[PDB]
């Protein structure tokens, strides 16, 4: 029961806090993702245009 | 007894300044998150314009 | 000394690498008051997110190793799948976008 | 006096060593098990002295 109490009042709050932090980090990296995609579109258009003329 | 009262009052001051520091650290993490979100949003807008 | 047995066990089983230990300390109280490596030595706070995502993933993987219960194991499986899907897709995106921005630079020298 | 454990819960909570047939917490935290067994072994060794 002491191990269970660690799981639900020590490991459980730790894992919930890790869950919120990792979900905020997932949001962080999908914003890194779409900003890197937007730079991708920038370089792709710049390359295609400059090669075009 | 006076020194014990001083220790208690200074521990209360320690707790108050620790609450202030916790608020400051929460505001610093919030500032980091707000910087990231705001600069990426501005990057999105500016890149759409580009 | 006041840390719970969870972080104590995690630190003990982890190597004495300062990076991982400082990550654990920051996780225990939000941020790490690390000592500046510059000649102007001073204490500065560093957030958990400043640590690389891979180290945090390894920490939580170790946590699931020491607590392998089915809900935790499934949560780690889902989060690691999201890791290797989203962040790793972003990782090929990042490496190939450094390469393709180098292509842009070569183009800009070209025309 | 003696209740059988859920084998799933016991296995997840406890590392089992069949070579010595011992039981420990997976996190390695010392419980009454470690205290009792360590005390017994220390008495055995002090007797060996």
């Amino acid at each position: 029961e002491r191990s269970k109490l660690d799981l639900i009042e020590e490991v459980e709050p730790l894992v919930r806090t890790l869950g919120d932090k990792l979900r905020k980090s997932m949001g962080r990296m999908q914003r890194e993702l779409d900003t890197l995609q937007q730079t991708y579109e920038l370089n792709d258009l710049r390359l295609k245009k400059n090669i075009s003329m | 007894i006076t020194l014990e009262k001083d220790i208690k009052n200074l521990k209360h001051d320690i707790n108050e300044k620790t609450q202030i520091n916790e608020k400051l650290e929460l505001e610093l993490s919030e500032a980091n998150s707000k910087f990231e979100l705001s600069k990426q949003e501005n990057e999105r807008l500016l890149v759409a314009q580009r | 000394n006041s840390s719970s047995g969870t972080f104590k066990a995690l630190s003990a089983v982890f190597k004495d690498d300062p990076q991982i230990q400082r990550l654990l300390y920051a996780l225990e109280n939000g941020s790490v008051l690390m000592e500046e490596e510059s000649n102007n030595q001073r204490r500065k706070t560093i957030f958990v997110e400043d640590f690389p995502t891979d180290l945090i993933l390894k920490v939580m993987a170790e946590v699931t190793d020491l607590w392998p219960l089915t809900e935790f194991k499934q949560d780690y499986d889902q989060l690691y799948h999201n890791y290797e899907q989203l962040s790793s897709k972003l990782r090929f995106i990042k490496k190939e976008v450094l390469l393709q921005d180098d292509r842009l630079k070569t183009m800009s020298q070209y025309h | 006096l003696i209740k059988d454990c859920n084998h799933d819960e016991a296995y997840l909570l406890f590392k089992v060593n069949p070579e010595k047939q011992s039981v420990s917490r997976r996190d390695g935290k010392e419980g009454v098990f470690d205290y009792v067994i360590k005390r017994d072994t220390d008495m055995k060794r002090n007797r060996r002295l």
